């Protein structure tokens, strides 16, 4: 019943 | 050249879980495709014209963990599989296709690049069938254009015994109507 958490992220080239 | 695309990861177990608890992220926020975690899954999420776009089978009907605190979706189509949560700032904001080009990628969460032919409004088919293990946990990553501008949005695998041969997703046609509506 938490959040959504960002943990990481992709970068795009 | 072509597209190319990597990884970077924010948070470990521990801090996942309290910031789940706290709904408080004071965590720099950078890149076209983030990385989502709840208590039990982890998924992407797209950015796209300012709203961090994701499925519901995902994300259902929680909050995103952000700087000010928890933010509602602002956006929320059960029956579609489709949320979004305005952009948390610093976030890399895509570009919708327009083109129209049917040769598209598929961005996974291990950060590869994969081809993939659109075969029709939602649905494409992997050039190279990849095992359905792969594909896990990149629900809501984004499907490019050759330009590197995004079409849609991973939903679904088509797979048999372990293997998937094509991919359905949700198009930024799909998020307009969403956007339109309410
Ligand atoms: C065509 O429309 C669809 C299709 C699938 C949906 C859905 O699928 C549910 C959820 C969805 C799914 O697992 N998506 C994926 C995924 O990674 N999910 S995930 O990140 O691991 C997750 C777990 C944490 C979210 C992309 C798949 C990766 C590999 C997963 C491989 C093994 C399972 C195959 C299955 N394939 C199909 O269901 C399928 C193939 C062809 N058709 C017509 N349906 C499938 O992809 N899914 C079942 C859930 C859902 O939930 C909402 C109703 C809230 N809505 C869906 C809708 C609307
Ligand atoms: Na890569």
């Amino acid at each position: 019943k938490g959040s959504v958490v960002i943990v990481g992220r992709i970068i795009l080239s | 050249a072509p597209i190319t695309a990597y990884s970077q990861q924010t948070r470990g177990l521990l801090g996942c879980i309290i910031t789940s608890l706290t709904g408080r992220d004071k965590n720099q926020v950078d890149g076209e495709v983030q990385v989502l975690s709840t208590a039990t899954q982890s998924f992407l999420a797209t950015c796209v014209n300012g709203v961090c776009w994701t499925v519901y089978h995902g994300a259902g009907s929680k909050t995103l963990a952000g700087p000010k605190g928890p933010i509602t979706q602002m956006y929320t189509n059960v029956d579609q599989d489709l949320v979004g949560w305005p952009a948390p700032p610093g976030a890399r904001s895509m570009t919708p296709c327009t083109c129209g080009s049917s040769d598209l990628y598929l961005v996974t969460r291990h950060a590869d690049v994969i081809p993939v032919r659109r075969r029709g409004d939602s649905r494409g088919s992997l050039l190279s069938p990849r095992p359905v293990s792969y594909l896990k946990g990149s629900s809501g990553g984004p499907l490019l254009c050759p330009s590197g501008h995004v079409v849609g949005i991973f939903k679904a695998a088509v797979c048999t015994r372990g293997v998937a041969k094509a991919v359905d997703f949700i198009p930024v046609e799909s998020m307009e109507t969403t956007m339109r509506a309410s």
